[PDB]
RNA sequence: AUUCCGUUAACGAACGAGACCUCAGCCUGCUAACUAGCUAUGCGGAGGUAUCCCUUCGCGGCCAGCUUCUUAGAGGGACUACG
């Protein structure tokens, strides 16, 4: 609900739920897409996108808690992103 | 000789399949539970006539 | 006043579609059913049973949706699924005639108030009219026609100006001129299908119901709707009271009768299984006696129930 | 009591006739409330389901397993023939009514413990087990048939005598019957392999 | 068994997604409108069609089904999923932090914020 | 048609059916259902004919479901 | 049943399976039958009280009626529908 406020208000998309391998890589898929810019609730649960992002070029923002993995991610925002 | 009525079908036993394991409960006692191995189509709400009810019955396979 | 139950009667095994009553208030009624059969009745209030089935026939191939008694009541006709219209004789259980044409199901039949013209309404998406030897002198299958299934028809009462309204699966309810067989006004004011279609005694009124569960009322001089009554469920019978000028409506929750002067419901008739001793059960139709003092309604539980006042 | 008026063959009565045996009671339908027939002929479809068989009418059963043998393999009317004619003989015999002779004779002589074969790769190894009382009334209608058919071959007694002093001699525990003593040298083997 | 294959199940999750307006819990109608609305090889193929959809139908009218996306369900979702409550579930009058989030706002200098109290 | 077991039981099937629609047509429905009800409680196929048929036979065997005896020496 | 539900670095597909087609099983509902039948009638034979009545057989009616029985075209019917 978060997520799809954020794109709401902001402008930009939102992908609630799981997400489809080769989103981001598959040019033939019908998902297919090349954003400028990644913003994640939690690396851990969102370790997928954020090394698909790693395929493409493709900068990451994360939640990140005190034991989320930094790999690929470029801008770490220390937060609690477990509570609702 | 005893009379002990089926109260459920633990499932078929033996390499073949050949006797179905049952839980009867005697008619003369309601408290006592015993396993025997059937030879023959049986369901629940069977009554088989024991005759010998010490015996326990063990997985045949 | 309040509607309580008198009995039940047992004879049809499927879904009750249609009722009807002499208008001499004779003990005798016809009802069809999705058995495929015509049941005659021969009511009798005093014993266990409010009534018990004199004659069964099974004419048909198909489920019967409708059945409609004549003026004289030696004659009965109904329609099937299997789109063919036959009219019954009352004296010996026989067809008397048959009626060819329709392409698809017959939904709606009606007797004209002379008893000459038969009006037919099939998913076909067409009207004929037919007369008692059994030829369809006209057939409404043009633009003005409704482009779904035609659910209801019905004769209007007044002998003055001869009119018929029908509804439809296309949220329209169209009104049509019966000396030249045109339109002569539409109505569409409907959110869903529209399953009923009812004319009050006088020819002053006429109640729609359908899908939206919204019971609207429409003037058959101009075509303008007065008001409407919200059911909650889906409406499948409207009748309208003889005498008493009320509104029956048949709906899957339950049946819900309502004042037209004060438009609050007059009495909410729930079937109860426990008193009279498929989980979907409800009424599909439902039909006033003559002198308008007792209800039967068709029930999908293949049972008739009676309503006395 | 219940009252039928359905009479097997029209010449006796499905009343006074009574099950005796917990056991093996509801597998057995030889009385006036479990749907009586006038003959052990019905032409019904007893296979489609399990236990279904049950329903079917002992003495139609009986009838059926009479017909054991290639030679005498759908010849139906012949077996009711037999039977008809060994329930005269075991009236007359007993002067009891033949459906109850031919009840006690199935009660008797079903066996109620057997030996199942164990193990495998070549070893005799066997174990006690019981007997279902389904099992139990199909194996006594079949060592009752048995027995008849083994005395009525290359003797001058008829089929129908030999069935008659089976069922006769199997309705009470004489030992003379082939049933009776099949079923003890079962369960002896049985007891035996405990 | 009786299980559907992909064909029927496709066919009645499209059917049902286009056509829901005019659905029932009948078998027959639901026969009947596939019959209108579709065009089927065959007559048992349709009959197949029209009982999964009757069995689609009412799975729906419990609740929400995954892969049928109804026009009417998602509006009435997002209706009673944009309304907000009276009162925000976030209560800044009190806040009870432990000492160590003390240290913390004592070192960003928020020593002072209101509502902020020790255990 | 048939044989000789087959044609007495289609025979008591008729009657049994006759009786019934004379006495739906020509008598109180009542009593139809009551004769009715009799003849089922007895036996459904005094009234509901028997859909079995002759399987057809197939090659490789002389029956339907028989095959030829099978060697391997 | 690699049939489906789902899980899921896979997403979408193509074959096989299923669908399909033939035969059989239900229709007193439709069309139509002197190369298929039934019903009643007219006449005739036989029997029974021998006229009239009853039982059973044989022969005609393309202007006696009809399609239950037979044939074969169109359709309906089952979808595990309902508990
Ligand atoms: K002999
Ligand atoms: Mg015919």
């Amino acid at each position: 609900r978060a997520v799809l406020k954020f794109a709401q208000y902001t402008g930009a998309n939102a992908i609630a739920g799981r997400h489809t391998p080769g989103t981001f890589t598959n040019q033939l898929q019908t998902s297919y897409s090349e954003p400028r810019l990644l913003i994640l609730t939690d690396p851990r649960t969102d370790h997928q996108p954020i090394k698909e992002a790693a395929l493409g070029n493709i900068p990451t923002i994360a939640f990140c808690d005190t034991d989320s993995p930094m790999r690929y991610v470029d801008i770490g925002i220390p937060a609690n992103n477990k509570g609702k | 000789t005893k009379h002990a009525i089926v109260v459920k079908v633990m499932g078929r036993t033996g390499s073949r399949g050949q006797v179905t394991q049952v839980r009867v409960k005697f008619l003369d006692d309601q408290n006592r539970f015993i396993m025997r191995n059937v030879k023959g189509p049986v369901r629940e709400g069977d009554v088989l006539t024991l005759l010998e009810s010490e015996r326990e019955a063990r997985r045949l396979r | 006043e309040s509607l309580v139950l008198r009995g039940t009667m047992k004879a049809h095994t499927d879904w009750v579609t249609a009722i009807a009553t002499p208008i001499d208030n004779s003990d005798m009624i016809v009802t069809s059913s999705r058995d495929k059969s015509l049941i005659v009745w021969s009511l009798t209030k005093d014993g266990p049973q409010y009534g018990v089935p004199r004659r069964r026939l099974t004419g048909h191939g198909h489920f019967v949706q409708d059945v409609v008694l004549s003026s004289d009541g030696m004659f009965a006709l109904s329609g099937s699924w299997d789109g063919e219209l036959r009219l019954w004789d009352l004296q010996a259980g026989t067809t008397a005639r048959r009626f060819v044409g329709h392409t698809k199901d017959v939904l709606s039949v009606a007797f004209s108030v002379d008893n000459r013209q038969i009006v037919s309404a099939s998913r076909d998406k067409t009207i004929k009219l037919w007369n008692t030897l059994g030829e369809c002198k006209y057939t409404i299958q043009e633009g003005d026609s409704h482009s779904d299934w035609v659910s209801c028809v019905r004769f209007s009462p007044n002998t003055l100006q001869p009119t018929i309204v029908s509804g439809s699966w296309d949220r329209t309810v169209k009104i049509w001129n019966l000396t030249n067989c045109k339109l002569r006004s539409t109505l569409a004011g409907h959110a869903g299908y529209v399953n009923t279609v009812a004319v009050s005694p006088d020819g002053s009124l006429c109640a729609s119901g359908g899908k939206d569960g919204t019971i609207l009322l429409w003037d058959l001089a101009e075509g303008k709707k007065l008001y409407s009554l919200d059911a909650g469920s889906i409406i499948h019978a409207l009748c309208f009271s003889p005498n008493r000028y009320w509104l029956c409506a048949a709906t899957e929750t339950s049946i819900k009768i309502w004042d037209l002067e004060s438009k609050s419901i007059v009495v909410d008739l729930k079937v109860d299984l426990k008193q009279e001793s498929n989980k979907i059960m409800y009424c599909t139709c439902l039909s006033w006696s003559a002198d308008g003092s007792t209800l039967f309604s068709g029930y999908t539980d293949g049972l008739i129930r009676v309503w006395g006042i | 009591k219940v009252h039928s008026d359905v009479m097997l063959f029209n010449r006796w009565t499905y009343d006074d006739v009574q099950i005796n045996d917990i056991s093996v009671e509801d597998y057995i339908t030889a009385t006036a409330s479990k749907h009586p027939v006038y003959m052990p002929h019905t032409a019904g479809r007893y296979q489609a389901k399990r236990f279904r068989k049950a329903q079917c009418p002992i003495v139609e059963r009986l009838t059926n397993s009479l017909m054991m043998h290639g030679r005498n393999n759908g010849k139906k009317l012949m077996a009711v023939r037999i039977i008809k004619h060994a329930m005269e003989i075991i009236h007359l015999l007993t002067d009891q009514n033949p459906i109850q002779v031919i009840v006690d004779a199935v009660i008797n002589s079903g066996p109620r413990e057997d030996a199942t074969r164990i193990g495998s790769a070549g070893v005799v190894r066997r174990q006690a087990v019981d007997i279902s009382p389904l099992r139990r009334v199909n194996q006594a209608i079949y060592l009752l048939t048995t027995g008849a058919r083994e005395s009525a071959f290359r003797n001058i007694k008829t089929i129908a005598e030999c069935l008659a002093d089976e069922l006769i001699n199997a309705a009470k525990g004489s030992s003379n019957s082939y049933a009776i003593k099949k079923k003890d040298e079962i369960e002896r083997v049985a007891k035996a392999n405990r | 068994g009786r299980v559907r294959t992909k064909t029927v199940k496709k066919s009645s999750r499209q059917v049902i997604e286009r056509y829901y307006s005019k659905m029932t819990l009948d078998f027959h109608t639901n026969k009947k409108i596939l019959e209108e609305v579709a065009i089927i090889p065959s007559k048992r193929l349709r009959n197949k069609i029209a009982g999964f959809s009757t069995h689609l139908m009412k799975r729906i009218q419990k609740g929400p089904v995954r892969g049928i996306s109804l026009k009417l369900q998602e509006e009435e979702r997002e209706r009673r999923m944009d309304f907000v409550p009276d009162e925000s579930a976030i209560q800044t009058d009190r806040i009870e932090v432990d000492k160590e989030t003390i240290d913390l706002l004592a070192s960003l200098g928020m020593s002072e914020l209101p509502g902020v109290v020790l255990k | 048609g048939g044989g000789h077991t087959s044609q007495i039981y289609a025979i008591r099937q008729s009657i049994a059916k006759a009786l019934v629609a004379f006495y739906q047509k020509y008598v109180d429905e009542q009593q139809k259902k009551e004769i009715k009800d009799i003849l089922v409680r007895y036996d459904r196929t005094l009234l509901v004919a028997d859909p079995r048929r002759c399987e057809p036979k197939k090659f490789g065997g002389r029956g339907a479901r028989a095959r030829f005896q099978k060697s391997y020496r």
